[PDB]
């Protein structure tokens, strides 16, 4: 899984 | 009347997991402004709000489409023909809660933004839900949806690289997304890992130089370019 | 005309995590019966839409409860006419996701069932159902509730004791759900213990009798009686 | 945590 920010 | 107690609900709809109802609550707060800002707290809620919302439908629109294909590939059509239905059902929603968002950020938080760091946010999002946009819609939609995110984008990255550290979380965070874009709706590998080891080398480099609990907001998103950079190579 | 695509609609809502939906879905498949009964596959589909629908009611009002809690022990006044509005607006919530598969069990489910495992599982539904009234109704409607969920369970008790086994997960399920409702309800750990104890013990004695997926099946609820034991002891 | 049933 890729990651995106949290905001 | 200062309702921060909006700001008091978004907080126990988050606890609760009712993040349609966080929206609600964050978005009667934005909407009440006259010349403020949305303080720090108050966009983080905000953008928590909506990242859970669009959430659910992004994970069930990834479930649906992998059973779209399993079944496409089995010739089963009578399946195919209510995936399909039910894939447009979510994508309904998709639209609808980027719009939602959109507008938002177009008709009032990025016109009113101030400081170096709340642009960027606010830009930083714009490409966020263009990029959704993109993860599902189809032909000239999703053309104008890719061109959005690159403009948003760029257009934060160049207010980030002045006015911001290369350790500033919201610089990190748009260099992770922008990364992110290159590689899954661009189809550029090579320009998502440059730009991610660009800003995590650039985030190292003047590192050991922030107080105790900066170094933890944004070795957090480092992690996340590292973890990307370890997943592509 | 056979919508079993409104049982696949179910199954992809389902897949797709969204119990509304399929609870929608099973509903319309229950309606749509005239003399014929819900099979297997149905009623547990029907069951899990509703299990999930109320599961994040009753989470959302545990961690609501838990800060009215905290707040009313700092004097904090404010927060707490907040929290207790918030709360009330679940329990509308909790009341008419209860009435919905209530309604469906008395008018319906119960009247029409046939073989003794229907019977059960629906009547054991029914006690559940009131027992979720009883977490957080108050007085009169808190009594009727309690009241409500014994004559469920006893009467699902009497037909399981004769007409099944004690290894079959239904009668183990019901054994589990009364267990709880005598410890969490109505305050007897005594007599919740007694009743696990009692259908686990009875439920080894026949045990390895039955065919491998038999043993997986009930295997699964006997361990959840043993986890409920150990917490209790 | 204690546990009820998954139907």
């Amino acid at each position: 899984r890729t990651s995106t920010a949290p905001f | 009347m200062a309702r921060e107690e909006n700001v008091y609900m978004a907080k126990l709809a988050e606890q609760a997991e009712r993040y349609e109802e966080m929206v609600q609550f964050m978005e009667k707060v934005s909407t009440s402004l006259g010349s403020e800002e949305l303080t720090v707290e108050e966009r983080n809620l905000l953008s928590v709000a909506y990242k859970n919302v669009i959430g659910a439908r992004r994970a069930s629109w990834r479930i649906i489409s992998s059973i779209e294909q399993k079944e496409e590939s089995r010739g089963n059509e009578e399946h195919v023909k209510c995936i399909k239905e039910y894939r447009s059902k979510i994508e309904s929603e998709l639209s609808n809660i980027c719009d939602g968002i959109l507008k938002l950020l177009d008709s009032n938080l990025i016109p009113s933004a101030s400081n170096g760091d709340s642009k960027v946010f606010y830009l930083k999002m714009k490409g966020d839900y263009h990029r959704y946009l993109a993860e599902f819609k189809t032909g000239a939609e999703r053309k104008e949806a890719a061109e959005s995110t690159l403009s948003a984008y760029k257009a934060a990255q160049d207010i980030a690289n002045t006015e911001l550290a290369p350790t500033h979380p919201i610089r990190l965070g748009l260099a992770l997304n922008f990364s992110v874009f290159y590689y899954e709706i661009l189809n550029s590998p090579d320009r998502a890992c440059n730009l991610a080891k660009q800003a995590f080398d650039e985030a190292i480099a003047e590192l050991d130089t922030l107080g105790e609990e900066s170094y933890k907001d944004s070795t957090l998103i480092m992690q996340l370019l590292r973890d990307n950079l370890t997943l592509w190579t």
